[PDB]
C-alpha cells in the first residue's frame, strides 16, 4: 500500500471509530475490511484477528496501525457463478431457498439483512436473475 | 433308519429280531434234521432237510443234529442253514439291507469269530457285522455297570467279572456244565427207575421233563433222606404217547450237580466256587461291589430254588461283614438277546461295526483287531 | 474243541 | 475414514443403551474430543472406532434398509423416532414388518384403511399389517401356491392382534358376510387356558405354535379356518423350575374346587397336588384363576363342546392332579409297591372308573411279552415315577389334541377348500438366567425358522438381481446349517440325550461328559463353561446361550407302559376316556425324539408355501402407552433376529436408488458440462468420478446398488459442497451490504 492508499484506509477507519480515540473493536476490523473492499468470512475475520475471545472482541480496542498488517492479509467470478447455480436449471432461484440457506447454513446472515438485499430484486413469481443480482452485488 | 439285526446264536435256541425292540421275533431250536428211513410214498414232496420248529414237529422221523456244541460251531454247512432260515424265513428279511450283530461265549476259539465273519460277508453279503461276549451283553440288560455275571446256557458257562465297564479279563473263568450235560445226566439216572432213553428225538423229550420237573434243593442231604424215606416229593409226567412216568428224589438230582460236577466226573468246582474264585481274582478294592452285584443270566438258571442255593452257598464262603445278593430277574432266560438289542440301538455303537469297507480290506482277521 | 474235549 | 469435525457418531451408554455424540476435532491415526448433550466436551479412548451416524435425511425413512450404516444404534434411533414421535407402530426391515406393540388402541385399523390398501403394490404404501396381509391376498390369487404369515415375538407382543387384523383384512377384501372372525377369535380363552404358561419372566407365554389355516374357494370367499398346534412342551405339564407354573387350567380348576359340580373332583388348594406345588407360585398377582374359569368356559359353549364333555375334560384333569400325588414305597432296591388302601390312587380311580387292584398292580410292574411267553417284572421306585410321569404326560397331550379337534369341528365348513393362507403365530429366541431343556428345544425351533428365512430371503435376492442384470456371485449366503448339525444330527446333543436316557446308570453328570468328549475342540460352535463341568455353551444364531445339564434327563423321557394305557381304555364310566385313545414306537420315543418330529411336520408344512413375516416387539416392561425403553428393545430386536438379518443384510447392496431420483438428488455435485441426455450414462460417469473404487457400485439396469456406507458419503460430500458454496455467496452479501454502510457513513 502507497501513502494514499494507507490515507485512504485510516481515513475510512477513523468513519468507523465511534468513540474519538482513533481505535476500533477486534469485531469491528471485519467490518472496516468490508468497508475498504474486502469480503472476509467472521472465520477469516477472527482468524486475521487472532481469534480473539467475546470480552476482547467486544471491548478491546486496536487503533489502525494495529488494523494495518490485518488489512494486508485480508487482501492477500465463475466459481461464483458456479455457486450461484448451485440453488438454481432456468437461471433463476427461489428467494426461500437463499433466504433458509442465508439464515441457516454457514456463517448465518439475519433475516433482515437477506430482505434488505434482496428487496426490488425478485419479480412477481418469485424469481431472481441471479448474473444480473450478481454483478449488482458485485460492483 | 435302517435297525440292525440283533442273532444271539447261543446254543440250542435262536433268538433273533431287530434292534429297539424289547423280546424277539424268533425264538427256535438250532437243530436240523435229516431224514433217515426210506421214503416209500410217491410225489409226496420230499425235503431234504428241516430246520428248527419243523424238526422239532416231525422228530419221530429224524436224525437230531446240534451244530453248536459247547459255543463252538462244529459244522458250517448245518450251521449256515439254520441262519438262512433265521433271516429268509423266520425274520423274513434280507440281511443284505442292515447290519447284524452276533455274540459268542467268551474265550473259546480264535477262528469261530473268524468263520463267522467270513460266512456274514460273503455268503448273507451283510453290510456290517460285530460280535460281542454275552456276559457283557446281561449287564446292559440288568441295567447295571457293575456285576459279576454268572451266564450258563445250553452248551458253556462262564464267569465275567466287569467293574464300571472295565472288564478284568484275567479272571474270566469257563465251565463246561450246561443244559446238555445236564440233560445226557438225567437220561443215565432215568434208567434207575427202568425208563430209558436212547435216541435224539427222545433225548428231546428229557430235555423237557428237565424244564418242567427238576427243582434245586436249598440243602441237598436232608431232601435226599427226606424223599428216599417219604414218597411225597414224587410227581409224574405223560410221555408224548400217553405212558406215564413217575420221578421222585431223582428230579433234583440232575439241577444239583451244577455244585458238584464230580456227580458226572469232572474235577472242577460248582458254579458257586466257580463264581467265588472269579471274586478272589479281582483286587480287593471292589470286591464288595461284586458281592452285591451277582447277577445270574441265561436259561440253565431258571431251574427254581437256584438263586437262594447260591445265596446261602456263597454267604457261606464270603466273610460275614459282606452283603451278598443274587439278582436273577424273570426275563433272565432273554437278557443276552435284550441286551444286544440296547446295545445295537445306542447312537455311539454305530462307529463300532465292523463294515464291509474294512473287511476286503484287512481280511477276516480284523475281528481280533476291531471288536473286544 | 481240538483236543481236550470232543468239540 | 472421514471422521472429521462434526461428524456425528453413536457412543455406549449404561442407562440408554447408546447415547449420542458430536465429533469436536478431525480424527488422525487414540483419543476422540467428543461433544456430548450433556456437556460440551467428555472424551472417549480407542482399542486394540465408535459407530458412525447417518444423514438426517435418512433418518425416519418407512424402510430400515434405507440407512447407509446398518447398526444397532442407528436401527434403535429409527424404530425409537418413528414409534415416540410420528406414531408409527409399524417398520419393515428387508421382506420383515416389525410391529411396535403401542399397548394402546389406535384409529388405524378402520374400514377406510381396509379399503386404501387394497389392490396397492406392496412399497406404494407406508407399511402396515393389511399390506402384508395383500401382499399374501394377491400372491395367492396371482400364482397356484399357498401363502403363510409367520408372527413371531414374545406373547406379550401382541401376536394375537396382528392375527386378528390380518383375519379381518381377509374377511372385507373377500367381501365375504361367514362368521369365521367371530368363532377364531371365540376359540382363544380355551387355547390360552390349556396351552399356555406363566414362566419366570412373562405371563401367558404361549408354549405351542398356533398355525390357523384360512380357507378359501375356487372364487375366493372365504371358508372357515382349520387350527393345527404343533411343538406342545409336554414336559411342563410334571415338572417347574422355581416360581413358574404349568398350564393355567390346572390352576383355574384349582380356583374352582367350592363350586358345586367340582365338589366330586375333591380338589384341594393349588400347593395340595405334586404337579403344581413344585414352582411355588400358585398366585399370579393381578389375575383371578377362577374368573378365568367362567371365560374358558363360555368359550367352550360358543364352540359348542357340550356340557357333558366339559365335565368330562375337567374331570380327566382332576384325574391327573390325583395322578401325580401318589407316593411309591420302596420295597427293594429293585422293586416298589403302593402302600395299603393309599388315598390319592383311590380317588383316582374313582374318578377315571377302574379297578383299584388293577392300575395298583399295573404302576408297578411291566409287562415283557414275545410270542410263546409273558412275564411280569417288577421295577424300581425310579421307574415307577418316571412311567407314573410318563402315563400324565400322555394323558395331557392327547386331551390338548382332542379339544383342538372339537375346535376345528366348530370351525370346518362342508365348501371345498381350494386353497388356503396360513397364519402361524410361534414364540421367539428365549434365554433366561437358568436356562433349561425347555429353552434348547424353543432356540432349536428358532434355528430352524431362521434357516428357512435365510433360504426365502436369499432366493427373492437373486430374483432381484437377475431383473437387474447383476451378477450373482455378489450375493454371499450366509448359513447356519453347521449350526443345526450340531444338534439334530447324529451324535448331536440331542441324540446323546436320547442315547443317554437308556444306557443304564445315565446321568446327567457323565451326559455332560459325552458331550466334552463329542464336541469340545472338534466343533465351532460348542463350548464349555470355563467354570463348570455340568454346562455347555452353543453359539446359536442370534447369540451365546449357556444351558445347565442339570435334569435334562427326567426330563427328556417318556416311556408309557402299554398296560396301563390299557387299563385306562378299558374304562365304561364316561366316553371321554375311552375317546382320547383312539388311533408301538410311539409309545417308546422320548420327548425330544417327539419334538423333533413335530418341528418336521411344521417345516414340511410350511416349506409347501410362501412366506411372509411379522416381527412383534415389546417396548415396554410395565405397559406404559408410548414408551420406549432402549433396553428392553435392543434384547426383544436381538431375539427376533432383527439385527443378525440386519447384520446379513449390510453385507450386500443395502441401498438401491433409481438414475433419475439419484440424477434428482446430486445434480448439484454434477457440472452443467458435464450433465448428458443420457441420465444412465451420466451418473455412470459422474460416480465413477465420486467414488474411484469400482466394488462400492453395481449399474442395475434401472437402479444403482451402492454397499453400506457410501451413500453416507455421498451425503457428507454433497452437504461439504454446499455449504462450501453458501459460505462464499453469503460473505461476498456481507462484505457488499457493510461496504454500502462505509459509503453511508462517508455521506
Ligand atoms: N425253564 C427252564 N428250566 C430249566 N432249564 C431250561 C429251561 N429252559 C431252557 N432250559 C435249558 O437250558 C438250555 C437253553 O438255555 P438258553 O439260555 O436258551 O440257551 P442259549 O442261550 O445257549 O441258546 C437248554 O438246555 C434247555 O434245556
Ligand atoms: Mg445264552
Amino acid at each position: 500500500f502507497n501513502k494514499d492508499q494507507l490515507e485512504e484506509f485510516k481515513e475510512a477507519f477513523e468513519l468507523f471509530d465511534r468513540v474519538g480515540d482513533g481505535k476500533i473493536l477486534y469485531s469491528q476490523c471485519g467490518d472496516v475490511m468490508r468497508a475498504l473492499g474486502q469480503n472476509p468470512t467472521n472465520a477469516e475475520v477472527l482468524k486475521v484477528l487472532g481469534n480473539p475471545k467475546s470480552d476482547e472482541l467486544k471491548s478491546r480496542r486496536v487503533d489502525f496501525e494495529t488494523f494495518l498488517p490485518m488489512l494486508q492479509a485480508v487482501a492477500k467470478y465463475e466459481d461464483y457463478l458456479e455457486g450461484f447455480r448451485v440453488f438454481d436449471g432456468n437461471g433463476k432461484v427461489m428467494g426461500a431457498e437463499l433466504r433458509h440457506v442465508l439464515t441457516t447454513l454457514g456463517e448465518k446472515m439475519t433475516e433482515e439483512e437477506v430482505e434488505t438485499v434482496l428487496a426490488g430484486h425478485e419479480d412477481s413469481n418469485g424469481c431472481i436473475n441471479y448474473e444480473a443480482f450478481l454483478k449488482h452485488i458485485l460492483s | 433308519e435302517t435297525t440292525a439285526l440283533v442273532c444271539d446264536n447261543g446254543s440250542g435256541l435262536v433268538k433273533a429280531g431287530f434292534a429297539g425292540d424289547d423280546a424277539p421275533r424268533a425264538v427256535f431250536p438250532s437243530i436240523v434234521g435229516r431224514p433217515r428211513h426210506q421214503g416209500v410214498m410217491v410225489g409226496m414232496g420230499q425235503k431234504d432237510s428241516y430246520v428248527g420248529d419243523e424238526a422239532q414237529s416231525k422228530r419221530g422221523i429224524l436224525t437230531l443234529k446240534y451244530p453248536i456244541e459247547h459255543g463252538i460251531i462244529t459244522n458250517w454247512d448245518d450251521m449256515e442253514k439254520i441262519w438262512h432260515h433265521t433271516f429268509y424265513n423266520e425274520l423274513r428279511v434280507a440281511p443284505e439291507e442292515h447290519p447284524t450283530l452276533l455274540t459268542e461265549a467268551p474265550l473259546n476259539p480264535k477262528a469261530n469269530r473268524e468263520k463267522m465273519t467270513q460266512i456274514m460277508f460273503e455268503t448273507f453279503n451283510v453290510p456290517a457285522m460285530y460280535v460281542a461276549i454275552q456276559a457283557v451283553l446281561s449287564l446292559y440288560a440288568s441295567g447295571r455297570t457293575t456285576g459279576i455275571v454268572l451266564d450258563s446256557g445250553d452248551g458253556v458257562t462262564h464267569n465275567v467279572p466287569i467293574y464300571e465297564g472295565y472288564a478284568l479279563p484275567h479272571a474270566i473263568m469257563r465251565l463246561d456244565l450246561a443244559g446238555r450235560d445236564l440233560t445226557d445226566y438225567l437220561m443215565k439216572i432215568l434208567t434207575e427207575r427202568g425208563y430209558s432213553f436212547v435216541t435224539t428225538a427222545e433225548r428231546e423229550i428229557v430235555r423237557d421233563i428237565k424244564e418242567k420237573l427238576c427243582y434245586v434243593a436249598l440243602d441237598f442231604e436232608n431232601e435226599m433222606a427226606t424223599a428216599a424215606s417219604s414218597s411225597s416229593l414224587e410227581k409224574s409226567y405223560e410221555l408224548p404217547d400217553g405212558q406215564v412216568i413217575t420221578i421222585g428224589n431223582e428230579r433234583f438230582r440232575c439241577p444239583e450237580t451244577l455244585f458238584q460236577p464230580s456227580f458226572i466226573g469232572m474235577e472242577s468246582a460248582g458254579i458257586h466256587e466257580t463264581t467265588y474264585n472269579s471274586i478272589m481274582k479281582c483286587d480287593i478294592d471292589i470286591r464288595k461291589d461284586l458281592y452285591a452285584n451277582n447277577v445270574m443270566s441265561g436259561g440253565t438258571t431258571m431251574y427254581p430254588g437256584i438263586a437262594d442255593r447260591m445265596q446261602k452257598e456263597i454267604t457261606a464262603l464270603a466273610p460275614s461283614t459282606m452283603k451278598i445278593k443274587i439278582i436273577a430277574p424273570p426275563e433272565r432266560k432273554y437278557s443276552v438277546w435284550i441286551g444286544g438289542s440296547i446295545l445295537a440301538s445306542l447312537s455311539t455303537f454305530q462307529q463300532m461295526w465292523i463294515t464291509k469297507q474294512e473287511y476286503d480290506e484287512a481280511g477276516p482277521s480284523i475281528v481280533h483287531r476291531k471288536c473286544f | 474243541w481240538x483236543a481236550x474235549c470232543p468239540a | 475414514e472421514l471422521y472429521t469435525k462434526y461428524a456425528r457418531v453413536w457412543i455406549p451408554d449404561p442407562e440408554e443403551v447408546w447415547k449420542s455424540a458430536e465429533l469436536l476435532k478431525d480424527y488422525k491415526p487414540k483419543v476422540l474430543q467428543l461433544r456430548l448433550e450433556e456437556g460440551k466436551d467428555l472424551e472417549y479412548c480407542l482399542d486394540p472406532l465408535p459407530p458412525l451416524r447417518n444423514p438426517d435425511i435418512l433418518v425416519g425413512e418407512n424402510d430400515l434398509t434405507a440407512l447407509s450404516y446398518l447398526h444397532e444404534p442407528a436401527v434403535l434411533h429409527n424404530l425409537k423416532v418413528r414409534f415416540i414421535d410420528s406414531k408409527l407402530i409399524y417398520t419393515y426391515c428387508g421382506i420383515v414388518l416389525v410391529a411396535i406393540n403401542p399397548y394402546e388402541q389406535l384409529p388405524i385399523y378402520g374400514e377406510d384403511i381396509i379399503n386404501a390398501y387394497s389392490g396397492q403394490n406392496m412399497g406404494d404404501m407406508d407399511p402396515h399389517i393389511f399390506a402384508v396381509a395383500e401382499e399374501a391376498y394377491k400372491q395367492m390369487a396371482r400364482d397356484e401356491r399357498n401363502q403363510s404369515i409367520i408372527v413371531s415375538g414374545e406373547s406379550g407382543a401382541g401376536k394375537t392382534v396382528s392375527a386378528k387384523y390380518a383375519m379381518r383384512y381377509f374377511a372385507t377384501v373377500s367381501g365375504s358376510a361367514a362368521n369365521v372372525e367371530e368363532k377364531v377369535l371365540a376359540s382363544n380363552p380355551i387355547m390360552e387356558s390349556i396351552g399356555n404358561a406363566k414362566t419366570t419372566r412373562n405371563d401367558n407365554s404361549s408354549r405351542f405354535g398356533k398355525y390357523i389355516e384360512i380357507g378359501f374357494d375356487k372364487r375366493y370367499r372365504i371358508i372357515g379356518a382349520n387350527m393345527r398346534t404343533y411343538l406342545l412342551e409336554k414336559s411342563r405339564v410334571v415338572f417347574q423350575a422355581e416360581e413358574e407354573r404349568n398350564y393355567h387350567i390346572f390352576y383355574q380348576l384349582c380356583a374352582s374346587a367350592a363350586l358345586p359340580e367340582f365338589k366330586t373332583l375333591r380338589l384341594g388348594n393349588a400347593n395340595y397336588f405334586h404337579y403344581t406345588k413344585q414352582g411355588g407360585s400358585p398366585v399370579i398377582d393381578g389375575i383371578d384363576d377362577a374368573k378365568e374359569m367362567v371365560n374358558t368356559r363360555q368359550a367352550c359353549t360358543l364352540l359348542g363342546i357340550s356340557d357333558s364333555y366339559q365335565m368330562g375334560i375337567f374331570r380327566i384333569l382332576a384325574g391327573i392332579l390325583h395322578l401325580g400325588n401318589v407316593e411309591f414305597a420302596s420295597r427293594d432296591s429293585d422293586s416298589c409297591a403302593i402302600p395299603p388302601k393309599h388315598d390319592p390312587l383311590t380317588i383316582f380311580c374313582d374318578l377315571m372308573g377302574v379297578d383299584y387292584e388293577e392300575m395298583a398292580h399295573w404302576l408297578c410292574h411291566r409287562k415283557l411279552a414275545t410270542a410263546t411267553e409273558t412275564y411280569i417284572k417288577p421295577i424300581s421306585k425310579l421307574h415307577a415315577i418316571n412311567a407314573r410321569d410318563a402315563l400324565a404326560k400322555h394323558i395331557y397331550a392327547n386331551l390338548f389334541n382332542w379339544i383342538v379337534d372339537h375346535v376345528n369341528k366348530a370351525l370346518h365348513s362342508t365348501v371345498k377348500q381350494h386353497s388356503f393362507i396360513g397364519v402361524l403365530d410361534i414364540y421367539g429366541f428365549e434365554t433366561f438366567e437358568i436356562n433349561s431343556f425347555e429353552q434348547f428345544c424353543i432356540n432349536y425351533a428358532n434355528e430352524k425358522l431362521q434357516q428357512q428365512f435365510n433360504m426365502h430371503v436369499f432366493k427373492l435376492e437373486q430374483e432381484e438381481y437377475m431383473k437387474e442384470q447383476i451378477p450373482w456371485t455378489l450375493i454371499d449366503f450366509y448359513d447356519n446349517q453347521p449350526c443345526i448339525n450340531l444338534i439334530e444330527a447324529k451324535m448331536g446333543v440331542l441324540d446323546l440325550l436320547d442315547e443317554e436316557c437308556k444306557m443304564p446308570k445315565g446321568s446327567d453328570d457323565t451326559w455332560a461328559q459325552k458331550l466334552y468328549n463329542t464336541h469340545l475342540n472338534k466343533c465351532a460352535l460348542f463350548e464349555k463353561p470355563r467354570l463348570s463341568n455340568k454346562a455347555f455353551i452353543i453359539k446359536h444364531f442370534a447369540d451365546k446361550v449357556e444351558y445347565q445339564c442339570e435334569g435334562f434327563l427326567e426330563k427328556n423321557k417318556d416311556t408309557v407302559y402299554e398296560e396301563q394305557i390299557k387299563v385306562l381304555k378299558s374304562s365304561k364310566k364316561f366316553k371321554l376316556l375311552p375317546e382320547l385313545f383312539q388311533d408301538s414306537k410311539e409309545h417308546k420315543k422320548t420327548v425330544g425324539h417327539q419334538f423333533r418330529n413335530s418341528l418336521h411336520l411344521l417345516m414340511e408344512t410350511l416349506n409347501a408355501t410362501t412366506p411372509h413375516y411379522v416381527r412383534c416387539i415389546k417396548p415396554n416392561d410395565f405397559k406404559f402407552p408410548f414408551t420406549f425403553d432402549e433396553k428392553r428393545a435392543v434384547q426383544q430386536l436381538r431375539a427376533c433376529g432383527v439385527l443378525e438379518t440386519i447384520r446379513i443384510s449390510a453385507a450386500g447392496f443395502p441401498s438401491r436408488w433409481t438414475y433419475q431420483e439419484f440424477f434428482s438428488r446430486y445434480r448439484v455435485l454434477m457440472k452443467q458440462k458435464d450433465v448428458l441426455s443420457d441420465r444412465k450414462q451420466t451418473c455412470k460417469n459422474v460416480l465413477e468420478k465420486l467414488i474411484l473404487d469400482k466394488d462400492k457400485y453395481q449399474f442395475g439396469k434401472t437402479k444403482i446398488f451402492f454397499r453400506a456406507g457410501q451413500v453416507a458419503y455421498l451425503e457428507k460430500i454433497r452437504a461439504d459442497k454446499l455449504r462450501a458454496a453458501c459460505i462464499r455467496i453469503q460473505k461476498t452479501i456481507r462484505g457488499w451490504l457493510m461496504r454500502k454502510k462505509y459509503m453511508r457513513m462517508r455521506r
